[PDB]
């Protein structure tokens, strides 16, 4: 019944920056965990970042560490993926993911761990 | 009696030197069940499962003249696990490097291979819980103790290599390890996509035509 809405994406040049946003249609829906996954064609939807309610709950894949920042705004009910110093290898379809309930694991990194998904937003990093 | 969840982790590109290395890592509570690597040109020195800060990591090696490599970790939620790595160094004068899981109850989840030489040589052309690599390469076996864990090997070989060769696990099984059978010239790399093992090749025609073979390690509990 919950649909996640993604904003941002498109064409951006190598070394450039982009901000992806994600929010549910029903703003009273608060997920325990929010996440970002990316898919390169011919490969599985891969883990990028996760966030719950603190900075200790933040976890990134090594390939994006130091360049990408995941943040959450409770008042706007939106999760953000600030992508800085974009490299050609960041080109993929980026998906927003929401996990409704509590997890015993410190970080939710598997697709199976999430319940609701975004439509997917294409990110193309020029030359 | 549980379910086995596996995911692929790609490292960032290594860079262009012989000493340029790429590391793919799992989350603190996950297990590294296999380690593969990829290079857009080939020109790689394979990969190894290495201990770093108590946990096992997937390290890929670049070859001289290579633009860089990607390390490709297979990360799994395996409850009640004890995983270790068994390495056999090269025996250049042999028909191929061999290693198998030594502990009773140990199950093979993955096979990694790395070489010190610039590329692999030519030669004249598998057992339960055994990894077989090139005569000039070191072979690394991922060996796990986990309750009810069972693993099987599945292969698919095509004469004309083209873009890729794939082998998929059957329904009920999870792909834990993905690799190319040795002796197959022009291999760019191997990686898991869901329960499909993908082996990429440089499409170079025959010069005895050979068969590029995708090798999958499929696991389940109970
Ligand atoms: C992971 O395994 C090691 C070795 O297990 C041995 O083989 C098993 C099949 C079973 O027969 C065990 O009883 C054996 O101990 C565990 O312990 C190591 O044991 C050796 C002595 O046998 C000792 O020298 C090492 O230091 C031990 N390593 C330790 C204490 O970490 C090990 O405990 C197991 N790890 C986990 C997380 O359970």
């Amino acid at each position: 019944q919950v649909k996640l809405e993604e904003s941002g994406g498109g064409l951006v040049q190598a070394g450039g920056s982009l901000r992806l946003s994600c929010s549910p249609s029903d703003r009273t829906f608060s997920a325990y965990a929010m996440g970002w996954f990316r898919q390169v064609p011919g490969r599985e939807r891969e883990f990028v970042a996760t966030i719950r309610d603190s900075d200790a709950s933040i976890y990134y894949t090594d390939s994006v560490k130091g360049r990408f920042t995941i943040s959450r705004d409770n008042a706007k009910n939106t999760v953000y993926l600030q992508m800085n110093s974009l490299i050609p290898d960041d080109t993929a379809v980026y998906y927003c993911a929401a996990r409704q309930y509590y997890s015993g694991r410190v970080y939710s990194t598997f697709r199976e761990e999430y319940d609701y998904w975004g439509q997917g937003t294409q990110v193309t990093v020029s030359s | 009696g549980w379910q086995l969840f596996c995911r692929t982790v790609w490292s960032a590109h290594s860079g262009p030197t012989r000493m340029a290395t790429a590391v793919a890592r799992c989350a603190p509570d996950e297990e590294l069940l296999s380690c593969s690597s990829f290079s857009r040109s080939g020109k790689r020195r394979g990969e190894r499962m290495e201990a770093q800060g108590g946990k096992l990591v997937c390290r890929a090696h670049n070859a001289f003249g290579g633009e860089g490599v990607y390390a490709i970790a297979r990360c799994c939620l395996l409850p009640q696990a004890n995983c270790s790595v068994h390495t056999a160094p090269p025996a250049e004068a042999s028909m191929g490097t061999r290693v198998h899981c030594h502990q009773q109850g140990h199950v093979l989840t993955g096979c990694s291979s790395h070489w010190e030489v610039e590329d692999l040589g030519t030669h004249k052309p598998g057992q339960p819980n055994q990894c077989v690599g090139h005569r000039e390469a070191s072979i690394h076996a991922s060996c796990c103790h986990a309750p009810g864990l069972e693993c099987k090997v599945k292969e698919h070989g095509i004469p004309a290599p083209q873009e890729q060769v794939t082998v998929a696990c059957e329904e009920g099984w999870t792909l834990t390890g993905c690799s190319a059978l040795p002796g197959t010239s022009h291999v760019l790399g191997a990686y898991a996509v869901d329960n499909t093992c993908v082996v990429r090749s440089r499409d170079v025609s025959t010069t005895s035509e050979g068969a590029v073979t995708a090798v999958a390690i499929c696991c389940r509990s109970r």
